[PDB]
């Protein structure tokens, strides 16, 4: 059923030209199953059987797909896809659920088969022809021309969502608040009027459309209040994900955790606390998708203590661009961070997670301040506006952590919180040198090819010492080298450092990782009353190396 | 109601397409006074409507230039310059008048509506179709393709440049001693004149520029504690530097030298060879910090030597053509930060400290961008391309927050640091 809409130009990419081949000839049975459809097609001129003159073509496959009872084809344009020019991709991606606002009554129209009738500019129609010979090879040459946007080709989702914005541009014009929505074939129109008046509008809407060429027989607004959109379920009032089951079992490949790290992933929307960290700490794998890995301990820990969670319900209120935009941010350790956002106190709108990932030694505060940003980020994208934070950090941490910080930070309206877990600096280093507590001048070696390590240090009163190590890189001895010098002085120390990487590892005052080396040297900083870091170049003799780097040497 | 003149034909660079970058989400207030910009501007014929057929893109922001009440549109397009602009930087370039750097005032007006005339080519123009954002990604683009020449665009200024010699002729000779260079929207004008003569100078070309056409310099006007009362006045007198504050009083400790020793060391490969033994051996022991120790007799050798020679470079400043100038900025406190403008690293082409009150509004992401302007109109004045920045910030903060104080027309390709550096010691000049 033909549109009388203005149709758009489309072009192959310069050099080129359309396709042309010959398919697989087929027989009797089949050929008649693609005669039926085909000359009732062209009745509908969807089609047009173009003779000679034409040197193109394109195959046709004749999938009753699943086994349905009326027969169906399906033209493969792969070689087309490639010549034809390139259009404004449609899939700008998904309005989400948490920036929907409560369009008190809802209903969505079925716009499946309304790609065939929206036409195909006059000139690009040849590029589509495909051919069907016969059996006896008595009449061959049976070849069609698309009229219309045909299935699967490129600009066919790009030309339809742009040929029906335009129509329902009038409708759209002359009756506003009756907002309408639209991807691929769905229509998701929705306003705040009393069902029967709502009823109207939506047959006001399904005759304009009828009347603009592209029928839809959605019988009288056929289409029940919650919905399946992309995964998301949807209620007139309010939203969440319905079917995220996931199961498990006694020896999974990287096939299954990937959808396992998914699943909890995708739920992580919803969901008030969440952590895919253990479950996904140990896919460093990237191997095959058939080897199989025994999960820890650690990430059963995690998938059961998701499964409660998630187990019993939850549910997501929509937005009101009256009420005000408020974030808080809880800390649920191992440097993963949870955060939910909400206008009317608790009920929530939106949940998520933050976790720095690939790159240790970093900072809670800065940890936090880079999750902060994720969620300022992630309103404008959805929302349009900021929310106005709570955080749980102490104005006087934190201003301390943007004039002592490198790099620059920025973090808008926020307000102070109350909960055990505060955010703050467990420590902080000197500015100028300690008087009369001991200097410590520290050193530390290892083999490039040998790997045997040495630490140890020297005083300003002549009180040596060295810890052999095996194992160990340069840069953990290095480090190692300062811990050790960190256990043998009293309350307030000065150590002067051969290395610059322990000594900018250690400036930004970090707090957790997984080695047991760098927490170790934490603890002793967290107890220390003053410490003072100094620094000194390797392989230029600065300070003592003299009989500093003479008595860690090794035998190479 | 058209007045229909002739097109210079605009073609792509050696096999390219044109750009398709993509819209960065834009906040609500923003969307609202895009759409209140380009549909006048839609009625004024200069923009318009496109369909799938074009594919293309290019970044649109918002921007409350001078003082709040209305808003800038703004395109970064700084991807078809990339694309078309680095032909048209040969085909038809504008010279830079390299006597600019010298002239004892610069100013710059807005002539950037001038362009706004001229008609653009219509097997061209798809490449320079720009998308209006939703909110929430509801509602499909709101997109527009450009129908006249347009602002932001490198290869606009090339264009007018004709018809800009023209205009500007009468002023050239009536005022001969003025230089003016004409980088895209803008115009930078200088002179040898002090304030009063050069302002009125300024007016002078103003109105000039009013009656000669159409062509239109934004009223400037503002008051912040720094004199912003009559033009954008750079002062290409005062390009002199020493950001590299050696202390007097520190060579009285152990500590001190121990400082002393270190900036001193990397003095090494930007000035290549310096004498600091004599005085590293004054603490080759493994003494305490706080020693209040006495300098050695062959030390001031030491200090003294580098000390005069932190008063004359050599080889450095040589600006190659072929290549381009880096910037990299380095916090260093509640104000100031400093900048390093080179091209081949560790040779100093241009250094400065950028800075600010401490009783000022002390943001970060305020002097971070307005630190950023800086560096960039100087490097028009006097190279005539704007650098590539490399940021101490994230990524992802900047792109939130810069297009909120940038106050300008242009925008520099940018870069963030991922590591902390000793540069930004007390200052230094990478
Ligand atoms: C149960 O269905 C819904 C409940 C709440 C809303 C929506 C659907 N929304 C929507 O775009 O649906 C999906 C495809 C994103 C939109 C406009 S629907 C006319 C709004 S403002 N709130």
């Amino acid at each position: 059923p033909i549109s009388p809409i203005e149709t758009v130009p489309v072009k192959l990419k310069p050099g080129m030209d359309g396709p042309k081949v010959k398919q697989w000839p087929l027989t009797e049975e089949k050929i008649k199953a693609l005669v039926e459809i085909c000359t009732e097609m062209e009745k509908e001129g969807k089609i047009s059987k173009i003779g000679p003159e034409n040197p193109y073509n394109t195959p046709v496959f004749a999938i009753k797909k699943k086994d349905s009872t009326k027969w169906r084809k399906l033209v493969d344009f792969r070689e087309l896809n490639k010549r034809t020019q390139d259009f404004w991709e449609v899939q700008l991606g998904i309005p989400h659920p948490a920036g929907l606002k409560k369009k008190k009554s809802v209903t969505v129209l079925d716009v499946g088969d309304a790609y065939f009738s929206v036409p195909l500019d006059e000139d690009f129609r040849k590029y589509t022809a495909f051919t069907i010979p016969s059996i006896n090879n008595e009449t061959p040459g049976i070849r069609y021309q698309y009229n219309v946007l045909p299935q699967g080709w490129k600009g066919s989702p790009a030309i339809f969502q742009s040929s029906m914005t335009k129509i329902l541009e009038p409708f759209k014009k002359q009756n506003p608040d009756i907002v309408i929505y639209q991807y691929m074939d769905d229509l998701y129109v929705g306003s705040d009027l009393e069902i029967g008046q709502h009823r109207t509008k939506i047959e006001e809407l399904r005759q304009h459309l009828l009347r603009w060429g592209l029928t839809t027989p959605d019988k009288k607004h056929q289409k029940e209040p919650p919905f399946l959109w992309m995964g998301y379920e949807l209620h007139p009032d309010k939203w969440t994900v319905q079917p995220i089951v996931l199961p498990e079992k006694d020896s999974w490949t990287v096939n299954d955790i990937q959808k396992l790290v998914g699943k909890l992933n995708w739920a992580s929307q919803i969901y008030p606390g969440i952590k895919v960290r253990q479950l996904s700490k140990l896919l460093r794998g990237t191997k095959a998708l058939t080897e199989v890995i025994p999960l820890t301990e650690e990430a059963e820990l995690e998938l059961a203590e998701n499964r409660e969670i998630l187990k019993e319900p939850v549910h997501g209120v929509y937005y009101d661009p009256s009420k005000d935009l408020i974030a808080e941010i809880q800390k649920q350790g191992q440097g993963q961070w949870t955060y939910q956002i909400y206008q009317e106190p608790f009920k929530n709108l939106k949940t998520g997670k933050y976790a720095r990932m690939r790159g240790a030694h970093t900072n809670d505060v800065k940890q936090l301040t880079e999750a902060v940003q994720k969620i300022t980020t992630e309103s404008i994208v959805i929302w349009g506006k900021t929310p106005k934070f709570k955080l749980p950090i102490q104005k006087e941490t934190w201003e301390t952590w943007w004039t002592e910080y490198w790099q620059a930070t920025w973090i808008p309206e926020w307000e102070f919180v109350n909960t055990p877990p505060l955010v703050k600096l467990w420590y902080q280093l000197e500015k100028e040198p300690i008087v009369g507590a001991e200097t410590f001048y520290v050193d530390g070696a290892a083999n490039r090819e040998t790997k045997l390590g040495k630490a140890g240090y020297v005083t300003n009163k002549g009180r040596q010492k060295v810890v052999p190590l095996t194992n160990t890189t340069n840069q953990k001895t290095e480090l190692q080298a300062i811990y050790l010098a960190l256990q043998d002085s009293g309350l307030e120390v000065n150590i002067v450092t051969d290395s610059q990487y322990a000594l900018g590892i250690i400036q930004a005052q970090p707090d957790k990782s997984e080695s047991e080396l760098v927490n170790q040297i934490i603890e002793q900083l967290i107890k220390k009353e003053k410490v003072y870091l100094a620094w000194v170049p390797a392989h230029k003799g600065i300070g003592g190396n003299e009989q500093v780097d003479k008595l860690v040497s090794a035998g190479i | 109601p058209i007045s229909p003149i002739e097109t210079v034909p605009v073609k792509l660079k050696p096999g390219m397409d044109g750009p398709k970058v993509k819209q960065w989400p834009l906040t609500e207030e923003k969307i609202k006074a895009l759409v209140e910009i380009c549909t006048e501007m839609e009625k004024e014929g200069k923009i318009s409507k496109i369909g799938p057929e074009n594919p293309y893109n290019t970044p649109v922001f918002a921007i409350k230039k001078k003082d709040s009440t209305k808003w800038r549109k703004l395109v970064d397009f700084r991807e078809l310059n990339k694309r078309t602009q680095d032909f048209w930087e040969v085909q038809l370039g504008i010279p830079h008048p390299a006597g600019l750097k010298k002239k004892k005032s610069v100013t710059v007006l807005d002539v950037g509506d001038a362009y706004f005339s001229v008609p653009l080519d219509e097997d061209f123009r798809k490449y320079t179709a720009f998308t209006i954002p939703s909110i929430n990604n509801e509602t499909p683009g709101i997109r527009y393709q450009y129908n006249v020449l347009p602002q932001g665009w490198k290869g606009s200024p090339a264009i007018f440049q004709s018809s800009m010699t023209k205009i500007l002729e009468p002023f050239k000779k009536q005022n001969p001693d003025i230089v003016i260079y004409q980088y895209m929207d803008d115009l930078y004008v200088g002179s040898d004149l002090e304030i009063g003569q050069h302002r009125t100078k300024i007016e002078e070309l103003r109105q000039h520029l009013l009656r000669w056409g159409l062509t239109t310099p934004d009223k400037k006007h503002q008051k912040e504690p720094p004199f912003l009362w009559m033009g954008y006045e750079l002062h290409p007198d005062k390009w002199t530097v020493q950001p590299i504050v050696l202390p007097e009083k520190d060579s009285w400790t152990v500590n001190d030298i121990q400082k002393l020793v270190g900036k001193l060391n990397w003095a090494s490969q930007i000035y290549p060879g310096i004498k600091v033994r004599q005085l590293s051996k004054l603490l080759r022991g493994t003494k305490a910090l706080t020693e209040v120790i006495p300098l050695t007799e062959e030390a001031e050798l030491e200090l003294a030597e580098n000390r005069e020679i932190l008063k004359e470079p050599v080889h450095g400043v040589y600006y190659d053509p072929s290549k381009d100038l880096i910037a990299e900025i380095q916090k260093q406190g509640q104000g100031q930060w400093t900048y390093q403008i080179y091209q081949e690293p560790f040779k100093n082409l241009k250094t400065g400290k950028y800075a600010r009150m401490r009783g000022a509004h002390t943001n970060d992401v305020k002097q971070l961008t307005e630190a950023v302007q800086k560096i960039t109109t100087e490097s028009i004045v006097i190279w005539g391309k704007t650098p590539k920045f490399k940021l101490p910030i994230q990524k992802e903060t900047w792109e939130t927050w810069w297009t909120e104080y940038w106050q300008a027309t242009w925008i520099p390709e940018w870069e963030f640091v991922n590591t902390p550096p000793l540069v930004k010691l007390w200052y230094q000049l990478e």
